[PDB]
């Protein structure tokens, strides 16, 4: 894998109408992946897990991993990692989750859930001041229910 | 072969 | 002076849509973290990142599953994101040099 760099004249031409993104690194970056649970065994999800942890830090994070965790160890975690005190010297914000899941929620490793509102909250302006103001980036790999899309004839 | 996650 | 919301300057990409299933693969991992390493990896250099997400949902719009014998043969899955971005959100990798 390999990031081409932007160029100088593209940085010049669009820094002033987005968001203040120059801190090196450029934020801290969570990878949280679920693979074993009780839910069965998610083949290819250490695939994943290696893409992100290489992508995030050649586009200039600083990245933490957590793998195989309980949904109260997740909380725990999440939390904690909200509250690192670097966020207050980055620019941004990286959290990507990959584990099964239903509409709103991902499993723990214990087959018990975990809201994504209490995530998205951990990190919201009351909750996390260091980050006001500054983007927050999300990426969920999880199902969000049982249908399996058949798909439709285009006409 | 593909799976649901 | 001016205050905030209480949520305010994120953005979600999301593997599937309400209801249904994202797909993965044994080997090549899910769809959706593919088409987003793909993506990110080749235009985070020129495009803002809630742009290089419609370039993953166009991706995923194409794919179907490989499954023979499966309720999951030529299956489909559409990614989407929700944003309360205000502004661009330019990575700007490598910069300065």
């Amino acid at each position: 894998m390999q990031v081409k760099p932007c160029t100088p004249e593209f940085y010049q031409t669009h820094f002033q109408l987005a968001y203040r993104l120059q801190s090196r690194p450029r934020g801290l970056a969570l990878v949280l992946s679920n693979v074993h649970f009780t839910l069965e065994f998610r083949s290819g999800g250490d695939v994943d897990h290696s893409t992100l942890v290489t992508l995030f830090k050649l586009l200039g994070y600083d990245v933490h991993v957590l793998c195989d965790q309980t949904a109260q160890e997740m909380q725990e975690k999440l939390q904690n990692f909200a509250q690192l005190p670097a966020h207050r010297v980055t620019d941004s914000c990286i959290v990507a989750l990959l584990s099964h899941g239903v509409e709103g929620a991902i499993y723990g490793v214990d087959g018990k859930l975990l809201q994504l509102q209490e995530v998205f909250q951990l990190f919201d302006n009351a909750n996390c001041p260091s980050l006001q103001n500054k983007p927050k980036m999300f990426f969920i790999q999880a199902c969000r229910g049982d249908e399996t899309d058949r798909g439709v004839d285009q006409q | 072969v593909d799976v649901a996650d | 002076k001016m205050r905030l919301p209480t949520r305010s300057d994120m953005i979600c990409g999301y593997a599937c849509l309400k209801g249904t299933a994202a797909m993965r693969n044994a080997k090549r991992g899910s769809w959706y973290i593919e088409a987003l390493a793909q993506v990110f990896s080749e235009r985070a250099c020129d495009m803002h990142v809630a742009d290089m997400l419609v370039k993953v949902n166009a991706l995923i719009k194409d794919r179907e599953g490989y499954a023979p014998g499966t309720e999951f043969h030529r299956c489909k899955e559409m990614s989407e994101y929700c944003s309360t971005l205000c502004r661009h959100l330019y990575l700007f990798p490598g910069h300065p040099p």
